[PDB]
C-alpha cells in the first residue's frame, strides 16, 4: 500500500 | 583561506611537527617501549579556537596532512578521535576538499584537484566509517548530525561528493542504532534539503569535464543513489513521497540511459562476425547497463519498488 502510493507519485506529469 | 589559520608556512611547519611526533611514537612502540601521545595530540591544535579556521582543518588541505591521519588514529583514545570528528563536521564548509569537490564552488576541477578529492575519500572516510562502526553510541552519532545541520548550509554540502558521502555515513550509522530522537533529528535534516534534493545531481557540463579528465565513459553516480537509498530508508511515507517527486526526472533519465544501452547490446550481439574488440564492446555495454539497474534498485527496493522488465513496479 505504501509502494502503491509512491508508484502514483511516479505517474505525475 | 590558509591565512584564516595562520598562513601556508605555519601550517606546513605544523605538519612537519606532527610527522616528527608520529615517527617518535612509532619508533618507541616498535622498540617495545612506553608511549606518551600528549605532545602529538597538542601538535594537532584541535582545542585551539585562536583562528577563524582551526589549524587542524587547514592541515587537511595538504596531502601530507591527509596521509598521516590513519597513523594519528593508532595513538589516540575514543574522546580524542570523537573531538577530531566533531571538529571536521563543525567546520565542514571551511574544509578545502569540500570547496574542491563541489560543482558550485569548483565547476572545472583540474586533474590534480580530482586526485586530492580521491585521496581524502580513500583515507579520511574509511577512518570515519571504522570509528563510528566500532566506538560510537546513540548520543555521540546524534551529536555529529546536529554539528553538521547547525554549522553548515546542508544543501551546499550535498553539491560535494565528500559532503554527500559524509552525510550518507552518518544517516546509515544512525539507522543501524536500534517516537525517537533519531526521528526528530532526521526531520531537521530533511527540512534543510526539502525542495533542493535534485541539486545532489551535478550539471552535465561538470560531468563531461570529469569524464574527460578520468577517461570515464559514463559518470559514476552510485554514491548519489546510495545517499537517496539511506535518506528514503530512514524516512516515513510522506518523506518518501517528497524524495520520489524531487528525483522523478533523474529516475526517468537513468531508465532512458539503461534502455539505450540495452538497444546497443541487442544491435551488436546479433552481428554474425564478432572480433575480440566487439566482444570487449559488448562486455562494456552489459557492465554499464547492469550497473545502472543495480544503482537505481538500491534506492527503489528500500521503498518496496523495483525496476524490472522495462518498468517500475511493486516489489514482493
Ligand atoms: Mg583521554
Amino acid at each position: 500500500s505504501g509502494s502503491n502510493e509512491l508508484l502514483s507519485i511516479l505517474h505525475r506529469k | 583561506n590558509l591565512n584564516k589559520s595562520g598562513g601556508k608556512k605555519f601550517i606546513l611547519e605544523l605538519i612537519e611537527t606532527v610527522y616528527e611526533e608520529i615517527l617518535d611514537l612509532e619508533a618507541n612502540l616498535r622498540n617495545g617501549q612506553q608511549t606518551d601521545s600528549t605532545a602529538m595530540w597538542e601538535a594537532l591544535h584541535i582545542d585551539d579556537s585562536s583562528y577563524d579556521v582551526n589549524p587542524f582543518i587547514s592541515m587537511l588541505s595538504f596531502d601530507k596532512g591527509i596521509k598521516i591521519m590513519p597513523r594519528i588514529f593508532n595513538f589516540l583514545d575514543k574522546q580524542q578521535k570523537l573531538k577530531i570528528l566533531q571538529k571536521i563536521f563543525n567546520e565542514l564548509s571551511h574544509l578545502q576538499i569540500i570547496i574542491l569537490s563541489s560543482y558550485k564552488t569548483t565547476p572545472k576541477p583540474t586533474l590534480t584537484q580530482l586526485k586530492k578529492v580521491d585521496l581524502f575519500q580513500m583515507i579520511i572516510l574509511k577512518i570515519i566509517v571504522s570509528f563510528l562502526s566500532n566506538n560510537s553510541n546513540f548520543i555521540e552519532i546524534m551529536g555529529l548530525l546536529l554539528q553538521l545541520i547547525r554549522n553548515n548550509n546542508v544543501s551546499f554540502l550535498t553539491t560535494s561528493k565528500i559532503g554527500l558521502n559524509l552525510i550518507t555515513i552518518l544517516i546509515s550509522r544512525a539507522a543501524l542504532i536500534k517516537i525517537s530522537t533519531w526521528n526528530e533529528i532526521y526531520d531537521k535534516l530533511f527540512t534543510s534539503l526539502e525542495s533542493k534534493i535534485q541539486l545532489i545531481f551535478p550539471p552535465r557540463e561538470y560531468n563531461d569535464h570529469i569524464m574527460r579528465l578520468q577517461n570515464d565513459k559514463f559518470m559514476d553516480e552510485a554514491y548519489i543513489w546510495a545517499f537517496l537509498a539511506s535518506l528514503a530508508a530512514s524516512g516515513k511515507l510522506n518523506h518518501q513521497r517528497i524524495i520520489i517527486d524531487e528525483v522523478r526526472d533523474e529516475i526517468f533519465a537513468t531508465i532512458n540511459e539503461a534502455e539505450t544501452l540495452q538497444k546497443k547490446e541487442k544491435e551488436l550481439s546479433v552481428l554474425p562476425q564478432r572480433s575480440q574488440e566487439l566482444d570487449t564492446e559488448l562486455k562494456s555495454i552489459i557492465y554499464n547497463k547492469e550497473k545502472l539497474y543495480q544503482d537505481l534498485n538500491l534506492f527503489l527496493n528500500v521503498m518496496g519498488l523495483v525496476y524490472r522488465d522495462g518498468e517500475i513496479s511493486e516489489l514482493k
